[PDB]
RNA sequence: GUCAUGGAGGUAGAGCACUGUUUGGACUAGGGGCCCUUCUCGGGUUACCGAAUUCAGAUAAACUCCGAAUGCCAUGUACUU
RNA sequence: CUGGGGCGGUCGCCUCCUAAAGAGUAACGGAGGCGCCCAAAGGUUCCCUCAGAAUGGAUGGAAAUCAUUCGCAGAGUGUAAAGGCACAAGGGAGCUUGACUGCGAGACUGACAAGUCGAGCAGGGACGAAAGUCGGGCUUAGUGAUCCGGUGGUUCCGCAUGG
RNA sequence: CUGGUAGUUAUGGCGAGAAGGUCACACCCGUUCCCAUACCGAACACGGUAGUUAAGCUUCUCUGCGCCAAUGGUAGUUGGGGGCUUCCCCCUGCGAGAGUAGGUCGCUGCCGGG
């Protein structure tokens, strides 16, 4: 919401401008963040999940739906189904509030940070923010929590090009 | 990412609905178009492809509603007068490819008050 | 090693394009839909389609590449 | 959004000690302390480690 | 997997047989079949 | 010239009526040797037509083979009756109907290129016509 | 029996849209030869190999984007028998 | 049975090719399956779309789980193959037991014995707002007669009569 | 003119380009209520109309891909004949597939508003 206020104030104006958009409707806007956990471990112990699914729950304010394997990998001893990885969709008032802790509270608890990859862009306009370890966000509390785990943080775009959506992600704050 | 066009995949489903539902000179097909705005009603031949008593929430006759629900009640109970003006009573209805729950609901269960056998 | 086969299981047309049939005769048997139920035609359990009334059969193109068998009275 | 089944999206106020700098964002883990900062509509508080504003890359 | 026979608890009858596993089915099976007798349907278990 | 693999182990010995459905006009080549009457050839003989064809030409131009031996072929040995099915597949052979150019060369002249395939020809049990494009 | 009309059916032929088999060229991700600090990770090298990609060209009882002649089923108020 | 017999192999059922564009069609001809399974992998209502590749991304590798794009089907369909199937017959979820009882015009197949399909009628139901669909499963294997025994039921008979 | 809903083997599809909008139709704004998500008001559902034709939709243009497609010839082939016969030839009737000239950016209803 004090995101979402800076983006409908002063991000569309000077965005527009910047690209000389004929209509409001073309401006680049953040559509879904999808965090997603990819816990292959479980397969041989099932409360470890357990435990990424709580520990992710706090995080995104919002339970994970817990993902099952698409076909079966005898190289990874994974099999049709099983619990594999959760994922969480965020939309509205409640995904720009995790993007704002995201840039203004999370990512400065990392050792450092080069910023915006150009490398780290799918091409067709999305980001995708490799998380290295859980204990990064300040909900999670690493001296009670087991295993690092991880993290998959994807921000789906409105943009046409990666120049555009790279502008969009800066000025709302991301490095 | 691509927005999804709503009244493709609605289109979508209207076609699994008319794969068991068609109209017959004996007993007409009911079908509903729902919009953003309104909503409106046409009862169909489709062994002739001839579209009988007809009627929307845009007609001059009946333009007063409180809520879009209301508004789609009104709208089955003038498609059923209208039905029964033209001399037919038992219909078959075509949800068009929406639930049949908020409106097109209230525009069945109003018309199925009024002089409508389904 | 070889040596083995089924019995034919006579498939096929089994009444004629024009032919009068008698509700419940059997117009094609068949494996899946090679041709689809028309009006007044059923498609039973095993595929074998069969008129549901008395008339006349007809085999029909559905839409480019399909086919159906139909019975006007 | 359905009932019963998430934890607590209730708001809070993040702050870092060296800039001291306020702002709200929703959140878990409350931990139940007041602010100074809009203190009419009372939100929790969370004390935090360098923000941007703090951080020397960032600023 | 084995043959089943279901008895109409109130008929007293049992004209339904049936097929399950026994392994992921081991308790005795119940389905509401029409009994004949009564000409209704009625509460049929496995014997 | 055998097939990496095969769907089926035997086949039908199969006919060979009509001219060849494809291969008739030479393609990649100057000079191509067609085929004038059918007949089945093993790879056996399109190796020897092959070599025999290469070496006059002393490693000079290209030598491109038109037909591939597809076709499986079955033999019973001796003192073995009629009967207890199909015999093992011993060869294998390429079905040329009349009209199929099997071999094209270019990169040499004519005069060499025409002995190169004369030579060729008489490795092959089917009557040959040299053509030029 | 013929004529006319309608129809089911995938053979001959053909074709390569699929599945197998297959030739040549171009392209090109790997791997392997050959030295280097090197962990041969990556270069500078390449017709020793090689999976895709495309251009051209073949091939099939158990391939088919196609598809006859005939034969088959039927209808007629048709002509003969 | 048998390109003499023996030895070996085979014997019933399903799918394909042989099979010559209806059906049928032989060989100790060419290939594979079956002697089950499923309480949902059945019924119905509603909703949905697959394989693979490219690109980007923690543990994470060629390949696990996200995200976008392209993708008529290159997937899937309990299981061989063929014919089907993307209004899905493929994939989810809710409620269920029609994997009903009496039947059945009329057809297919057929030496017989058997086998197959079936609208529709009655009884009483499941799902659905209704239309409607449902007498198992995408279809086609998964079976064995009679005689004799066993078990349950029964407004049948009961060797003078009642049993 | 536009919204709805049908028929018709894609000549109707795909792709590319352009224009259009309070009259619809859209996107769009919101989640209090009915009702929703195996998490997500994304969707579904409900209540709105500040903003916008950007996209869908509508109309127009094009033959790049697809689709449709003659005539002629050829393969094959019923019947009748011949040969030297792994097969081939002649007469009569039928006659592809490929390729090609060409065609196509649809056509034909019914209902509501304008
Ligand atoms: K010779
Ligand atoms: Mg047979
Ligand atoms: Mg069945
Ligand atoms: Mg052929
Ligand atoms: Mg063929
Ligand atoms: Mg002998
Ligand atoms: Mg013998
Ligand atoms: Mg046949
Ligand atoms: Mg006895
Ligand atoms: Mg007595």
């Amino acid at each position: 919401n004090r995101l979402k206020d800076q983006y409908l104030k002063e991000i569309v104006p000077a965005l527009m401008s910047k690209f000389n958009y004929d209509s409001v409707m073309e401006v680049p806007k953040i559509d879904k963040i999808v965090i997603n956990t990819g816990v292959g471990d479980a397969t041989a112990n099932a409360k470890v999940l357990d435990s990424a699914v709580e520990e992710l729950a706090l995080i995104t304010g919002q339970k994970p739906v817990i993902t099952k394997a698409k076909n079966s990998i005898a190289g990874f001893r994974l099999r049709e189904g099983m619990p594999i990885g959760a994922k969480v969709t965020l939309r509205g008032e409640r995904m720009y509030d995790f993007l704002d802790k995201l840039v203004t509270v999370s990512l400065p608890r990392v050792r450092d940070f080069r910023g915006v990859s150009k490398k780290a862009f799918d091409g067709r306009g999305n980001y995708t923010l490799g998380v290295r370890e859980q204990l990064i966000f300040p909900e999670i509390d690493y001296d009670q929590v087991s295993k690092v785990r991880g993290m998959d943080v994807v921000i789906v775009t409105t943009a046409k090009s990666d120049e555009e959506s790279h502008e969009l992600l800066t000025q709302l704050g991301m490095p | 990412i691509t927005k999804i066009d709503k009244n493709k995949v609605r289109k979508k489903r209207h076609a699994r609905v008319r794969s068991k539902i068609s109209g017959t000179e004996s007993r007409p097909r009911l079908n509903v178009f729902r919009s953003n705005k309104n909503i409106y009603a046409q009862i169909i031949d489709d062994v002739n492809g001839v579209t009988l008593a007809s009627a929307s929430n845009l007609d001059k006759d009946f333009g007063s509603a409180e809520s879009k629900v209301d508004a789609a009640s009104k709208v089955g109970e003038l498609v059923a007068k209208r039905a029964s003006e033209k001399g037919i009573t038992s219909v078959t209805f075509d949800r068009g490819g929406y639930l049949y729950h908020g409106r097109v609901k209230a525009l069945a269960e109003a018309a199925r008050e009024n002089g409508l056998e389904f | 090693s070889n040596g083995r086969d089924s019995e034919s299981k006579r498939l096929g047309a089994k009444r004629a394009d024009g032919q009068f049939v008698t509700g419940g005769s059997i117009l094609y048997r068949q494996r899946g839909t090679k041709i689809y139920p028309g009006t007044n035609v059923g498609r039973g359990g095993d595929d074998t389609l069969f008129a549901k009334t008395d008339g006349v059969v007809r085999f029909e193109r559905m839409g480019r590449d399909k086919k159906k068998v139909s019975v006007y009275p | 959004m359905k009932t019963g089944i998430h934890p607590e999206y209730r708001p809070v106020v993040f702050v870092d000690t060296s800039t001291d700098f306020k702002f709200l964002s929703g959140s878990t883990k409350s931990s139940s302390e007041t602010i100074k900062w809009e203190d009419g509509n009372e939100y929790p508080l969370l004390r935090v480690e360098i923000s941007s504003d703090s951080h020397p890359f960032y600023t | 997997r084995v043959n089943i026979t279901l008895e109409c608890t109130e008929c007293g009858d049992r004209n339904y047989i049936t097929t399950k596993n026994k392994r992921e089915n081991p308790e005795r099976i119940e389905l509401k079949k029409y009994c004949p007798r009564l000409r209704r349907v009625t509460l049929h278990r496995e014997t | 010239l055998v097939p990496k693999r095969v769907k089926y182990r035997r086949e039908f010995r199969g006919n060979m009526r009509g001219r060849a459905k494809g291969g008739t006009e030479v393609a990649f080549g100057e000079y191509g040797l067609q085929a004038v009457e059918a007949s089945w050839i093993t790879n056996r003989q399109i190796e020897a037509a092959r070599i025999a064809m290469t070496r006059y030409m002393k490693r000079g131009g290209k030598v491109w083979i038109k037909i591939f031996p597809h076709k499986s072929y079955t033999s019973k040995p001796i003192g073995v009756r009629m009967g207890k099915g199909k015999g093992a597949p011993e060869g294998w052979v390429s079905p040329v109907k009349r009209g199929k150019i099997m071999f094209e060369i270019a990169g040499v002249p004519e005069d060499v290129a025409r002995e190169a395939l004369r030579l060729a020809a008489h490795k092959l049990p089917v009557k040959t016509k040299i053509v030029k494009r």
